[PDB]
């Protein structure tokens, strides 16, 4: 219960609400928690559920892969990197996915969410897996606004955490797409400064960051000692007036205190 | 003029490109800022943070000293040394291949996102990638051009007072307004949009669903200096920031005793004297 601790300890730095839940990769079962059941604005940590949604539209064979997309200037919004530099020779559905997840790209999250036809879908998606919780309402950069006490565009750490556990070991997935998933997440470029910077060496973590507006910060993870994964962590925070430096460093010390205690 | 501090802001500064560490918070006379990473000028030293995935941030040895401007693109950096042109970082199309002409003589750089321009004796000369047209140069930015500045898909030139656009108009940010053929002495380039700074004015034509073209009212007077992220755009008068697009605002922190502003892609930059 140290984490816990340090979780708190975190508010109390912030100034903010902070929003925890640990898991056990294998048996599912909640190993510690804070405002587990409060809401809180996913940002782009909701990319990991898209592209869920697209690998399972891949197994189904309604959708491939390697089918490329051409998009033009009108497609474009903030915080593209990837996208932005392929308005010609367009992107692949999983060139679109490593760069929505690895990069936060919000353009090729928005063509994705085309693909399945919209926001309403991929909530209609979390539904029919069994989360009730989990919604997306808006389009990037939208999304992210996380005005206070609106419920559009969040989740719940326990919701996110179940959910994120059923897609990476549940028969949600083949296998193939299972380990994509989790390869993207641990090709993971945006989230150095945040758990993995308490990692020590020979750890493995997948993960996905996310950050947005009055204060919005958070992140899910699947991580373990050993170069393998055996527990989910999710961290959401909001409302702190703190640079995202010091948001940034209360979720890594939050991480350094799992790891001590692991 | 050396700065005494450095304030960054705006972005989610998710790969560290926002935060100007100690040894560049003071004595720095510029700041250059990369989608990654960014880049600083300290007593004719070069500088950097963020990200360094493509060696952006792999400094060469003649960088080290004697530098007098940078510039800073997507995945490659610029610098200029005794009016030589300095290239590294990422080079899938060629932006850090400098050509003969650009190894003496310039006195000006910019960086596009994939590309690189130089000044040299009224001439603009390019190079980098070209899908947008943005490093063919017009012929009449190939002659008594005063200042040069490169954009996403875009750059501008200001020759005689007017300015001189190419490469991607899909929202016309590349139409010059009829306002901006004469008395112009700066130009920045956003993604959609673009600037210029006319005798203390600031003039915005191109894209304006994000608002980057809605000029504040105090920016249309007594500016000293403009620069333009992707979406939002800075302007400085009387060493004050005024900032707007993408609802981009100034922190208290630069409304005052700000000497010089650059802006990246996402975070903006003041140096304050
Ligand atoms: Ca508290
Ligand atoms: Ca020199
Ligand atoms: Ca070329
Ligand atoms: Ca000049
Ligand atoms: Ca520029």
């Amino acid at each position: 219960p140290e984490t816990l601790v340090k979780v708190k300890d975190a508010e109390d730095q912030l100034g903010a609400r902070v929003g925890y839940i640990e898991l056990d990769l294998n048996s599912g079962k909640i190993l510690e928690s804070f405002r587990p059941e409060e809401r809180f604005p996913m940002m782009s940590t909701f990319k990991v559920l898209l592209c869920g949604a697209v690998l399972s539209r891949v197994d189904a064979g309604q959708e491939q892969l390697g089918r490329r997309i051409h998009y033009s200037q009108n497609d474009l919004v903030e915080y593209s990197p990837v996208t932005e530099k392929h308005l010609t020779d367009g992107m692949t559905v999983r060139e679109l996915c490593s760069a929505a997840i690895t990069m936060s790209d919000n353009t090729a999250a928005n063509l994705l969410l085309t693909t399945i036809g919209g926001p309403k879908e991929l909530t209609a998606f979390l539904h029919n897996m069994g989360d009730h919780v989990t919604r997306l309402d808006r389009w990037e950069p939208e999304l992210n606004e996380a005005i206070p006490n609106d419920e559009r565009d969040t989740t719940m750490p326990v919701a996110m955490a179940t959910t994120l556990r059923k897609l990476l070991t549940g028969e949600l997935l083949t296998l193939a797409s299972r380990q994509q998933l989790i390869d993207w997440m641990e090709a993971d470029k945006v989230a150095g400064p945040l758990l993995r910077s308490a990692l020590p060496a020979g750890w493995f973590i997948a993960d996905k960051s996310g950050a947005g507006e009055r204060g919005s910060r958070g992140i899910i993870a699947a991580l373990g000692p050993d170069g393998k994964p055996s527990r989910i962590v999710v961290i959401y925070t909001t409302g702190s007036q703190a640079t995202m430096d010091e948001r940034n460093r209360q979720i890594a010390e939050i991480g350094a205190s799992l790891i001590k205690h692991w | 003029v050396a700065a005494t501090s450095v304030v960054a802001w705006g972005g989610n500064n998710d790969w560290g490109e926002a935060t100007v560490p100690a040894e560049a918070q003071s004595g720095v006379d510029a700041i250059a800022g990369g989608y990654f990473h960014g880049l600083a000028l300290k007593g004719g030293k070069v500088l950097g943070w963020g990200a360094n995935l493509n060696g952006q941030l792999t400094m060469p040895a003649a960088t080290q000293s004697g530098v007098d401007a940078i510039a800073a693109g997507n995945y490659h950096s610029l610098a200029l040394k005794d009016g030589e042109v300095i290239a590294w970082g990422g080079n899938e199309d060629g932006q850090t291949t400098v050509p003969a002409e650009a190894r003496s003589g310039v006195d000006a750089i910019a960086a596009g996102a994939w590309a690189s321009y130089a000044l040299k004796d009224g001439k603009v000369i390019a190079w980098g990638d070209d899908s947008d047209g943005q490093t063919t140069v017009p012929a009449e930015a190939q002659s008594g051009v005063t200042a040069l500045d490169g954009g996403v898909y875009t750059a501008l030139a200001v020759k005689n007072g007017g300015v001189i656009a190419w490469g991607d108009n899909y929202f016309g940010q590349t139409t010059v307004p009829a306002e901006a053929q004469s008395g112009v002495d700066d130009v920045a380039g956003g993604i959609f949009h673009s600037l210029a700074l006319k005798d203390g004015k600031v003039i915005a034509w191109g894209d304006n669903r994000y608002k980057q073209t809605t000029v504040p009212t105090e920016a249309l007077s007594g500016v000293s200096a403009i620069a333009s992220g992707e979406w939002y755009s800075l302007a400085l008068k009387n060493g004050k920031v005024i900032a707007w697009g993408s609802s981009r605002t100034a922190p208290s922190s630069v409304q005052s005793g700000v000497s010089s502003i650059e802006a990246g892609p996402n975070a903006a930059y003041a140096l304050k004297g």
